[PDB]
RNA sequence: AGCCAGGAUGUUGGCUUAGAAGCAGCCAUCAUUUAAAGAAAGCGUAAUAGCUCACUGGUCGAGUCGGCCUGCGCGGAAGAU
């Protein structure tokens, strides 16, 4: 989990999703990628 | 990072920086970098965009600095009171005003250019825009 | 591609229609590209550059050009399929050469199914003038 | 089953150093390949390296069929020279006729995937230009 | 074409003596067996061991293939001079030629990656002439030494230039510091570090008895003068706090005094000269930088110092040559070669020497 | 947008490299069989192999794509009774 404030899709598989009014990339592929906006 | 050769001055008023750019279109290149802020890029800042740029097109297509830091910006030193005459000349930045096109590209593709000049903006302190070449 | 390409193809095709009676099918639903090179090729041995596959048997592309010529080939659109427009000699002998191709495995795609020349069946027809 | 294009030159009875576990990764024995290898030579020519299928069978008895030599050595050989690809737009190293191309192309026709020999002969001189050499 | 055939028995020669130098036979054999070991598809397993083995393999290869080349090519050329002779046929004369001089540039290039497989070879060096213990003597044989040197660096193409000169009280020189330019200039001098033997009956000896008399060279490069690079901030650690005795209300509560400390090596600064807490610091951080210097200068000095007591080691083996010019005969002590023209060598003939020594390898 | 299929040939382009086979780079970035297939976008390898992708054929049967302009919001946002 990568918090930032700046979130991104770092790849195709990367997802930017927005959960209970937060900023999150998710990714299917890869693990390193999943990132949370703070 | 750019300085002025010789000065007909030392140091200089601190002015103030109200109005619109002069230097608004792409005139030399085919894509520029518009100042859509108000604020001063200081020498430094300007050589950070450029090696930004630079890189970004690896050495492939020209590249113009169409703004100047001309203005020396002077600094008091640390632990000195307020008086005793004005401070040393520290750094020199260019005052921008909004339509300040700031950097100008050609030779490149178009997406490759946009790219570098946000790779370069993020170096800028002021927020900025992408432009191109207008006939008229 | 936009709208004229598509029509400039919709109408070469109709063109080939025109100039070619016979006509037989083939299906890549799991085919080899060497195969198929080695298929083409073997066209370009027989006669001209002229044959094509033509893999464009959608609802409103090929069945699209059938108005115009050998109505009962809308019926073949909904599936997988390629044509093969034959220009010269009357009846030439490429429709078993799918077949023949087919049981060189390809896994039974097209299922030869003639494209009715003399109105045939599903099933072979090795009567050919030779 | 296991086939994969890995050799050296024909003349090169049992390739040890270059091609090595490569070969010998399989149920197949060292000795077989190379006596195959040996005896598709024989009717050809020595020297030049030969791509083979390598379907390597459960009964170990693989079945085997010969390519046309590669494209590369062929063109090194029609030109004259040994390296020609370091910096090839900043100087030209090497130049090949078109006639010479068309001739090399008539020659691998069997492998090559084509009717029309002019079409290869084209291929053939993309690959030179890929290589370094100016037609 | 007599110059060609003299250019031919000269070529198989060289390449003999290459040979011997080389030691082929075991190299090949080194090859053989590590190509057995190649194959070996459980090598493979272990990657460390595995590349080290093939990075082994191919230079011993390139060893071996080259000198049967050029073991064939005289041979093919010697086919042809007989062609190019009797049948006089000039094409193939000329063909002939092309190969001979191909062969001779590829056993060239061999020669070349033997000699000046060292790191510094490419560059310009110092070389540095001591006179030893005998006095006046002494003296002149090291003066004798330099001019030899500088003749030697004449012939081939080198720019002497004499740094340093401390002239003898009667004659000749007690040191001297000459910087040799040229393309690999320390790569064809390195081999000269050493002690070199006079043994000749002195001039300036009253009783004029034969005399032992050594001079050292020493051979070093012009390493590049690197930049002493500043250190980062990550590194550091800067602690503030109160003086000590301090005196006053105001120094009682402000922290002026500045610890800098250099978190990889745990060298410790302390400051408390100034008032100012920013002036302290950089104080502070100037003596942090010249204690990082005298580190780098200190550790510098401790791998000097390792290299020479492995030199010193070497001890009676650091002559290198004997000058005998009673008997009139040099030999070289660390390859064997010997030579009957004394005088020519004084003038500057140190090729025959230097050229065996470096296909040596010593 | 899913879904099913192909995703080749010269070819592993040469070089320089310990090795380099789209993917260490340096460089050219062609042509071929053509439905379409980059001398290759990512993963992967001792390197090959292998796994994806681009583009394309089939199914399906109505809107869809991503820029610009602006309004209002979200994160970025931690302190001591
Ligand atoms: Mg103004
Ligand atoms: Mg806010
Ligand atoms: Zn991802």
């Amino acid at each position: 989990m990568k918090v930032r404030a700046s979130v991104k899709k770092l790849c195709r598989n990367c997802k930017i999703v927005k959960r209970d009014g937060v900023i999150r990339v998710i990714c299917s592929a890869e693990p390193k990628h999943k990132q949370r906006q703070g | 990072m750019l300085q002025p050769k010789r000065t007909k001055f030392r140091k200089m008023h601190k002015g103030r920086n109200r109005g619109l750019a002069q230097g608004t279109d792409v005139s030399f290149g085919s894509f520029g970098l518009k100042a859509v802020g108000r604020g001063r890029l200081t020498a430094r800042q300007i050589e950070a965009a450029r090696r930004a740029m630079t890189r970004a097109v690896k050495r492939q297509g020209k590249i113009w600095i169409r703004v100047f830091p001309d203005k020396p910006i002077t600094e008091k030193p640390l632990a000195v009171r307020m008086g005793k005459g004005k401070g040393n000349v520290e750094y020199w930045v260019a005052l921008i005003q909004p339509g300040k096109v700031l950097y100008e590209m050609d030779g490149v593709p178009e997406e490759l250019a946009r790219e570098a000049f946000k790779l370069a903006a993020a170096k800028l302190p002021i927020k900025t825009t992408f432009v191109t070449k207008t006939v008229m | 591609a936009l709208n004229l390409q598509d029509k400039q193809a919709i109408v070469a095709e109709v063109s080939e229609v025109a100039k070619g009676a016979l006509s037989a099918v083939v299906a890549d639903s799991r085919g080899v590209t060497v195969d198929k090179m080695t298929e083409l090729r073997k066209a370009g041995r027989e006669a001209g550059v002229y044959m094509r596959v033509v893999r464009n048997t959608l609802l409103r592309r090929a069945v699209e050009g059938t108005p115009f010529e050998c109505l009962k080939d809308a019926f073949v659109g909904p599936t997988l399929i390629a044509y093969s427009m034959e220009h010269p000699g009357a009846a030439a002998r490429l429709f078993k050469e799918f077949a023949k191709a087919n049981a060189k495995f390809e896994v039974k795609a097209a299922a030869f199914e003639g494209e009715l020349i003399p109105a045939s069946q599903i099933d072979r027809l090795a009567t050919l003038p030779t | 089953q296991a086939y994969v294009k890995l050799q050296v030159a024909a003349g090169m009875a049992n390739p040890s150093p270059p091609v090595g576990p490569a070969l010998g990764q399989q149920g197949v024995n060292i000795m077989e390949f190379c006596k195959a290898f040996n005896a598709k030579t024989d009717s050809i020519e020595k020297g030049l390296p030969i791509p083979v299928v390598i379907t390597v069978y459960a009964d170990r008895s693989f079945t085997f069929v010969t390519k046309t030599p590669p494209a590369a050595v062929l063109l090194k050989k029609a030109a004259g020279i040994k390296s020609g690809s370091g910096k090839p737009n900043k100087d030209k190293v090497g130049k090949i006729s078109r006639a010479q191309l068309q001739e090399i192309a008539q020659t691998k026709a069997a492998d090559m995937t084509g009717a029309d020999i002019e079409a290869m002969t084209r291929s053939i001189e993309g690959t030179a230009r890929s290589m370094g050499l100016v037609v | 074409i007599n110059p060609v055939n003299n250019r031919i028995q000269d070529l198989t020669e060289r390449s003999d003596v290459l040979r011997g130098y080389l030691d082929y036979d075991a190299k090949k054999e080194r090859l053989e067996e590590v190509n057995a070991e190649l194959e070996q598809p459980d090598v493979w397993n272990e990657p460390e061991r595995a590349q080290a083995l093939g990075k082994e393999r191919s230079s011993l290869e390139a060893v071996v293939d080259t000198l049967d080349q050029m073991k064939q090519g005289l041979e093919d050329v010697s086919g042809l001079l007989e062609l190019a002779v009797e049948a006089d046929d000039e094409e193939t004369f000329n063909e002939a030629v092309a190969e001979l001089d191909a062969l001779e540039e590829k056993l060239a290039q061999l020669e070349f990656r033997r000699m000046f497989s060292g790191e510094y070879d490419s560059a310009d060096c110092y070389l540095d002439i001591q006179a030893g213990s005998g006095g006046t003597e002494a003296q002149d044989w090291a003066s004798m030494l330099e001019r030899m040197y500088l003749r030697w660096a004449e012939s081939r193409g080198f720019k002497t230039e004499i740094i340093e000169e401390s002239e003898g009280e009667v004659a000749g020189i007690k040191s001297v510091t000459i910087k040799i330019s040229g393309d690999y200039a320390y790569g064809w001098l390195r081999t000269e570090t050493g002690v070199h033997r006079l043994v000749r009956k002195s001039p300036f000896d009253s009783g004029g008895r034969r005399h032992t008399s050594f001079s050292s060279a020493f051979v070093y490069p012009e390493v590049d003068d690197d930049i002493d690079i500043e250190i980062n901030p990550a590194d550091l650690r800067i602690d503030v706090y109160r003086t000590s005795g301090a005196g006053g209300q105001h120094v009682n509560r402000t922290e002026s005094a500045v610890r800098i400390t250099h978190i990889p090596t745990g060298i410790v600064t302390q400051c408390q000269n100034d008032r100012s807490q920013h002036k302290n610091k950089d104080q502070a951080m100037k003596q942090m930088k010249a204690k990082l210097y005298e580190l780098e200068m200190q550790k510098k000095n401790a791998e000097k110092q390792a290299m020479e007591d492995n030199k010193s080691d070497i001890g009676w083996g650091s002559q290198i040559r004997s000058y005998v010019l009673d008997d009139s005969r040099i030999k070289d002590l660390r390859t064997g070669v010997e030579t009957r023209n004394t005088q020519a060598v004084l003038d500057g003939s140190l090729d025959q020497f230097i050229e065996a020594s470096l296909k040596a390898g010593l």
